[PDB]
């Protein structure tokens, strides 16, 4: 905070690139609730069984939770109990997203997508 | 006003509907029955004897 820098050295600023996030041009419907958990932007996110948004889990159990079906793409980050904006309708990148674990190739994050306003293709 | 994401679509604000009153009058009918009974009679201002 006081002290310059008198030693020669490189000037490595930063680096920048876009994340662009859409790949197509269905209707784009948003909704806000409540959050049941951290969630970060563009992270997939379902709903607990209380009804708060909460990062989408699949596999959460003999019988799938709640959390395992994914309802939509938090659009701006938010910790537990606060109000979470989200996309439900659009066609997303699905690399700019946040997924789970073992939810890896397109394959499966098509097949997590596979009814709603919300579909997940590549970008050229 | 609401606080929305600059992302997002921003939320529907609703509206409230009006109301009504309706009144009618009453009616009022005073009316006398003047005989020759209450003419006749002496009225306070009049003199004694020759009213």
């Amino acid at each position: 905070t006081s002290l310059p820098n008198y030693l020669a050295g490189n000037g490595d600023l930063g680096s920048w690139e876009p994340t662009q996030i859409f790949a197509g041009e269905a209707d784009i419907v948003t909704e806000g609730g409540a959050a049941g958990a951290d969630i970060e932007i563009y992270q997939v996110i379902a709903k607990n069984a209380a009804g708060a948004m909460v990062p989408h889990d699949p596999t959460a159990t003999e019988v799938p939770a709640p959390q395992s079906v994914a309802i939509g793409i938090a659009a701006q980050p938010a910790k537990s109990g606060q109000n979470v904006p989200y996309y439900i309708g659009g066609v997303f990148n699905h690399a700019a997203l946040g997924w789970h674990a073992s939810l890896d190739t397109l394959a499966k994050r098509q097949a997590v997508f596979d009814r709603t306003n919300i579909h997940i293709g590549n970008l050229y | 006003a609401p606080f929305v994401a600059p992302n997002v679509q921003g939320r529907v604000i609703k509206e409230s509907g009006y109301n009504t009153k309706t009144f009618k009058p009453a009616y009022v009918k005073p009316k006398h029955v003047i005989d020759p009974n209450m003419i006749i009679p002496r009225q306070p201002g009049e003199a004694l004897g020759t009213g």
